[PDB]
DNA sequence: TTGTATTTATAGCAATTTTCGTGCCAATTTCTGG
DNA sequence: CCAGAAATTGGCACGAAAATTGCCTTAAATACAA
């Protein structure tokens, strides 16, 4: 509903077909905490 | 693309805050890798640092 | 008996940069010479046609070869929504070899029926047969348009009007008819969705009308200067190193030279400029048509300087005026004679050109030799391969590509 | 305000905590009817293409979209409008010395009006109507006026 | 085949960890895609940004959908394809982020 | 007292290239009279 | 109706005018030492 780019476009396609799921994905704005977070000189990131 | 310009009417794009900042830091850096290849006095390269 | 110093040569190159490119050089040489220097939004997403393209794409029908296909398709789309590939760069594109071109053509013709109707269109000719193929039969004239655009168009483009009764065997009264349907279609489907922003620019000097006579100033906003370090300079004294104040000395030198020829830069432009716009001065009062035919010469002559100095200056440099935003080099024009004994400048002619054109008899277009006739009236004596060279610079057709159906 | 007939009882729980009934008579009255007026600005500048202008020539549109626009390209006074409807018509010069041979063909077909303009005229936010009842215009020294100043 | 290559970019990133250290500046120079020289943001007379600045296409990515800054390249059929000229690869504009 | 070094002041000449209006004339379009 | 005549258009050519571009380290004013 709010930040997930593809998550939106699928959900409202789905939506359209009667299809009533979701693929959650992932938050934009926390890619963006991510590089600002690396901007610091800190490297942060994801494993596994 | 997470520091954008502020594009207004006129045409006028000004500046963010972050782009002030980067500005700043490039011109000193630039002055004084100038001032270090020019072999200044030690008593400007120490301000400029 | 002008000795070219490597400095006086600098200081003449100094003239002839605009204002972007005299920054960009103070900056450059601010960053070497030490004892120089100078005196939250986030925004929002638009929506333009290609986004609300693959938005109706996304909510269509189709299969994954399709809707590859599709994606290739409205990648290649403009503003206008013409597509501007041919269908088998589309097909390499895809990189399968699978796919025909028949695949293409069919994801292509859907895609033409989305909103707006006859976006990504081949050509002039497919988008306007897309756009009279959503009309319903009851249209008076769909079958006449429907025939001329398919199979006479360049005939319709060269305004013949008369071959064109004789191969669709027609008459005026249904011919022109169709000819308001054709007209009534949409050129540019793809500007239903329109985005961007105008581009402005900055100009050199302001010229306004104060106290019944024209004022002419450099503009604040962007005039460049420099200034000279002090706490630098007051280092210039013995700090216990010949080679310190050797170096301050150079510096402060190059720098006080520099802001020298800035400043000297800044009046010759200024002084160029209030001569200008005393010797035109019936054009910042009655707009065109009153321009005076001046030269590089007539300006060098009342500022003592040469020609050269006043062909550098003008170069690149935006006047500012009640009427709008020039070149300061859109002032000097060419010249043809006069009965009565005098000179006519060529943006004179262009515009009375301009003004004769645009209101003449849309039957019976003016020709050159009617516009020659016409201009020797006033006293103007110019030649018609001039008023056709002048007709071609301001983009206007000939006399049998202006004529009307009337 | 307004000097209103009022009882003193509970209705079958429509004031319940704080809320009012109102008969349809004061609605008929207009008694508690009040005006609102709003403004909207169009601001028609100076460009490197050449200035924009205030016309009544928008290419794109149909007939009907410039029915209530004067001369001059302004809304009438007195017009209702709603969502959408052009108050006035001003286009943005596009600029380009070459000319393409489909351009060429567009230019004969439609005239050469439609090409090198664009479209910035000033419309009615979506969910705003009303009825035109004044309009102003400021224009900069030495500029032509036009009709409606 | 653009089939794989439209699917291989909506996937999602797998992870169960967030490992926060410090970074060692080989670690920074691997992180970017080119050196910032100079404080220039827009060239003011194009309205494109200026090389080496704080917006630069080469290195930062393309300012339009699969297109270089010279115009050399346009299309999806160039995808992926540095321009020799400019330096800029032909990809989504979204790289910028 | 003056001879000499240091600081200002010096943005023109003279080739060289580009643009100007306008004629020449073949190709293309319109017109008129039998 | 036909076709030749008449008119229109623009590419190419031409000399003059106009605009552009390279030049390479000078002479005169003035403060200061002898
Ligand atoms: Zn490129």
């Amino acid at each position: 509903k709010s930040d997930d780019v593809n998550g939106r476009t699928k959900m409202y396609k789905n939506i359209v077909d009667g299809n009533h799921q979701m693929e959650p994905g992932m938050p934009e704005s926390f890619n963006v905490l991510l590089k600002e977070i690396r901007s610091l000189g800190i490297n942060i990131e994801l494993e596994d | 693309d997470l520091r954008p310009l502020v594009p207004l009417d006129g045409g006028r794009f000004a500046t963010s805050d972050l782009n002030d900042l980067y500005r700043r830091v490039i011109n000193r850096n630039n002055r004084l890798k100038r001032l270090l290849d020019l072999a200044a006095p030690d008593i400007i390269v120490r301000n400029e640092k | 008996q002008l000795a070219m110093t490597p400095q006086l040569q600098q200081a003449i190159r100094l003239l002839q940069l605009s204002t972007l490119e005299l920054q960009q050089e103070l900056q450059q040489a601010l960053e070497s010479n030490p004892l120089l220097e100078q005196i939250v939004y986030q925004g929002e997403t638009t929506q333009t046609l290609q986004d609300y393209l693959m938005w109706q794409v996304e909510l269509t029908p189709f299969s994954d070869t399709d809707r590859a296909i599709a994606t290739s398709i409205v990648d290649a789309v403009d503003e206008t929504g013409y597509l501007t590939v041919p269908l088998e760069d589309i097909l390499e594109s895809i990189g399968d070899e699978e796919i025909d071109i028949d695949e293409v053509e069919a994801v292509l013709k859907r895609i033409q029926r989305f909103d707006p109707v006859g976006v990504a269109a081949k050509d002039l000719r497919d988008c306007l047969l897309i756009q009279l193929s959503q009309f319903d039969k009851t249209t008076p004239w769909l079958e006449e348009a429907r025939l001329i655009i398919s199979d006479h168009l360049d005939l319709l483009a060269n305004h013949d009007f008369r071959t064109l009764m004789r191969v669709t065997r027609l008459k005026e009264d249904v011919l022109k008819e169709a000819v308001n349907l054709i007209q009534s279609l949409d050129p540019r489907p793809g500007q239903s969705i329109q985005t961007g922003e105008p581009e402005y620019v900055i100009p050199d000097v302001l010229v306004r009308k104060h106290n019944g006579h024209w004022t002419v100033e450099l503009n604040s906003d962007s005039i460049p200067r420099l200034q000279i370090n002090q706490h630098y300079a007051s280092m210039c004294n013995n700090a216990r190193n010949d080679g310190d104040s050797q170096f301050i000395r150079s510096n402060l030198q190059d720098a006080k030279w520099l802001i020298k020829s800035l400043e000297s830069r800044n009046d010759t432009l200024l002084r160029v400029s209030r001569c200008i716009v005393e010797q035109q001065q019936a054009f910042f009062e009655q707009g065109e048509e009153y321009m005076k035919p001046m030269v590089l010469a007539d300006i060098a002559q009342a500022v003592e300087m040469h020609e050269s100095t006043i062909s550098r200056v003008t170069t690149q440099k935006y006047l500012h005026s009640p009427r709008g935003i020039f070149e300061l080099k859109y002032f000097f024009s060419s010249h043809v004679n006069t009965e009565g004994g005098g000179e006519a400048s060529s943006t004179a002619i262009r515009a009375l050109v301009k003004k004769l054109i645009a209101a003449e008899n849309p039957a019976k277009p003016l020709s050159d030799s009617k516009l020659t006739s016409l201009l020797s009236e006033q006293g103007i004596m110019v030649a018609r391969r001039t008023v056709a060279k002048y007709r071609e610079s301001l983009s206007i057709p000939p006399s049998n590509q202006r004529k009307q159906l009337v | 305000g307004q000097n209103m007939r009022v009882a003193f009882m509970p209705w079958n729980g429509y004031n319940f905590e704080d809320s009012i009934l109102v008969s349809e008579r004061v609605v008929q009255e207009d008694r508690f009817t009040t005006i609102h007026i709003q403004e909207l600005a169009c601001v028609s500048r100076d460009t490197k293409l050449g200035p924009e202008e205030i016309t009544a020539d928008i290419p794109n549109v149909g007939e009907a979209a410039l029915s209530k626009l004067d001369e001059s390209g302004i809304v009438y006074i007195g017009a209702e409008v709603t969502g959408g409807d052009i108050l006035v018509g001003k286009v943005t010069p596009k600029g380009e010395t070459q000319l393409t041979p489909e351009e060429k063909l567009l230019r004969a077909i439609f005239g050469e009006k439609a090409s090198d303009v664009k479209d910035s005229s000033l419309r009615v936010p979506n969910g705003v109507s009303g009825t035109v009842i004044d309009v102003q215009v400021f224009t900069r020294d030495g500029v032509e006026k036009d009709k409606r100043a | 085949d653009l089939l794989k290559f439209l699917k291989a970019q909506t996937k999602t990133e797998e992870f169960d960890a967030i490992k926060i250290a410090l970074a060692s500046p080989d670690m920074i120079r691997s992180w970017s895609f080119g050196e910032v020289k100079k404080p220039e943001t827009i060239n003011y007379r194009t309205f494109k940004p200026e090389r080496d600045g704080l917006f630069c296409a080469r290195i930062f990515g393309p300012v339009k959908d699969y297109e270089c800054l010279c115009g050399k390249y346009k299309r999806l059929k160039h995808r992926g394809v540095i321009c020799e000229k400019c330096g800029v690869e032909v990809t989504q504009t979204k790289v910028r982020r």
